[PDB]
C-alpha cells in the first residue's frame, strides 16, 4: 500500500 | 476527528469489553476523566476477549479507548448508537497494520448496567 | 418490527457475546439459518459475559438472536452498525421485566474476525 | 420497545427531513414536549422529501416521530446515531402495509446545527 | 480511515440529500463506481437542504461522499446503520474548518426506496 | 379492477 | 473576495 505502507508491511 | 472518545452520563456504571484479532499483542487503555481506570493487553487472532470490566464514568462522564500496538497507537474508528432511547453502545475497531480490518482490537462500551 | 435478525455475508466467521445484567437468568440462542447454533445461559448483576463463541454465517449468512428467561421470551431491540465500511457490529439488548433498561441480556455481534 | 422517541439536551435548534416511499400518503407528525410542533404530508415512490424544518426542542428535550397513513398509526423503527461524540442522527423509518420494508415514511434528525 | 465509502447492494436505488451548516459555501460530490453521479454546491447555516437525488447504485455497489469548501477536501466522519435488517443508512458528517461540529455538510444516503 | 384500482396496482 | 474579505478569511 504504497512505499511506508510496504515498510511497514515488511517490518512486521 | 477525533475518535475513542465518548461522553456518557456522569457517575454512571458502564461495562467495557475488549476483543483481539491480531497477531500482535494488543494493549486497551480505557480512560475516565483523562485518567487510566482500566488497561487489557492481551493477543488472538479469533476474537478472544483480553478484558470485561466495570467501570464508573465518574465526575465528567469523559471516556477514551486508547489502543497500543508495540508502543504505536493503532489508528481509531468509532460510533455511539442509542436504541429505544435508553440502551447505549460506544464502539471501536482499531487498526495496527496494512490490511485495514479494523478489527486487531474492537472494544464496546455499554451501559446502563444492573 | 422484527428484532434480533441480521443478514452476514456468506460464509463469513463472527463472534457473539452476551452479557447479562439481570436477577433472571438468561438464555440466550443464536440460530443460523434458521438453526441452533450456540445457547448461552447465565445470570449476572454485573454485566458479566455469560458466554463468547465464533460461528459461521453459513450459506445463507441469517444469524437470529433470541433471549427468554424462564421461557418468557425478552423483548428485543436491535441494529447494524457499520464503520469505515469494514467493521460491523451487530447489537441487541432485550428487557425481561419492567424497568425497560434493555439490558437484561445485551448481545454482541462483530465481524470480521482474524 | 418505545420507538421514535428521542431526548435531546433542551432548548436545541435541531433538523427534521422526512422522505416518502409509498403508494399511500404520508402523515409525520412531530412532537415536542408532547405537542405537535410540526406535521409533513405528501406522497411519493422515489423518497421525495414531502418535509423538512427547523425546530426546538423546548425546556424538555423530548421529541417525538409519530406517522400515520389515512389515519393509521405504522410500525416505527428507530436509533440514534453519534458521530466523534458530536454529531447527531435520530433516525426512523415505518411501514404502512405488510411487505416490510420500513421506508415508507423515512424521518431523519439532525443537531447540533449552524 | 477511510471515510464516506460505502457499499450498497448493487443495482439498487438510493437517495442522497445534503444538508449546509456554515458559512463556507459546500460542495458534494457523489461518486458511483468512482464515477461522479452528482454534485450539489450550497450554503446555509439553518440546515437547508443544498440537494436532494435519486441514484443508482450500479453494477459495483460502490458509492463515495466527496465535501469540499473552496477546492479543499473537509475531514469527514461516516457510518452506516441498519434498522430491522432492512432500512439502510449512510451518513456523513463533515468538518470545513476548527470548531469541530462536523455539520458543515451532512449528507444522508437512504434505501432501499419505494 | 377500476381507475383507482389500475392505478393502484401499477404503483405497487 | 478582496482585501478585507482575504483578511476575514485568514483570521477566521
Ligand atoms: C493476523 C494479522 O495480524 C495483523 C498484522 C500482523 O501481521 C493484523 O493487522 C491483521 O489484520 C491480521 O489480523
Ligand atoms: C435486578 C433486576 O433484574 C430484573 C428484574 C427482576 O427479575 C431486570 O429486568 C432489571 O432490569 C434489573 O436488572
Ligand atoms: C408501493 C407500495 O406502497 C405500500 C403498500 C401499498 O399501498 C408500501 O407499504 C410498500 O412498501 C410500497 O412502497
Ligand atoms: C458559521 C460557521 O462556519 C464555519 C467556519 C467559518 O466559516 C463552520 O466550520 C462552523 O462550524 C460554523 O458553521
Ligand atoms: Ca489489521
Ligand atoms: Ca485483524
Ligand atoms: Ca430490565
Ligand atoms: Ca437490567
Ligand atoms: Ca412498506
Ligand atoms: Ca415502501
Ligand atoms: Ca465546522
Ligand atoms: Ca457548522
Amino acid at each position: 500500500x504504497x512505499l511506508l505502507x510496504c515498510l511497514x508491511c515488511l517490518l512486521k | 476527528a477525533t475518535q475513542g472518545v465518548f461522553t456518557l452520563p456522569a457517575n454512571t456504571r458502564f461495562g467495557v469489553t475488549a476483543f483481539a484479532n491480531s497477531s500482535g499483542t494488543q494493549t486497551v487503555n480505557v480512560l475516565v476523566n483523562n485518567e487510566t481506570a482500566a488497561t487489557f493487553s492481551g493477543q488472538s487472532t479469533n476474537n478472544a476477549v483480553i478484558g470485561t470490566q466495570v467501570l464508573n464514568s465518574g465526575s465528567s462522564g469523559k471516556v477514551q479507548v486508547q489502543v497500543s500496538v508495540n508502543g504505536r497507537p493503532s489508528d481509531l474508528v468509532s460510533a455511539q448508537v442509542i436504541l429505544t432511547n435508553e440502551l447505549n453502545f460506544a464502539l471501536v475497531g482499531s487498526e495496527d497494520g496494512t490490511d485495514n480490518d479494523y478489527n486487531d482490537a474492537v472494544v464496546v462500551i455499554n451501559w446502563p448496567l444492573g
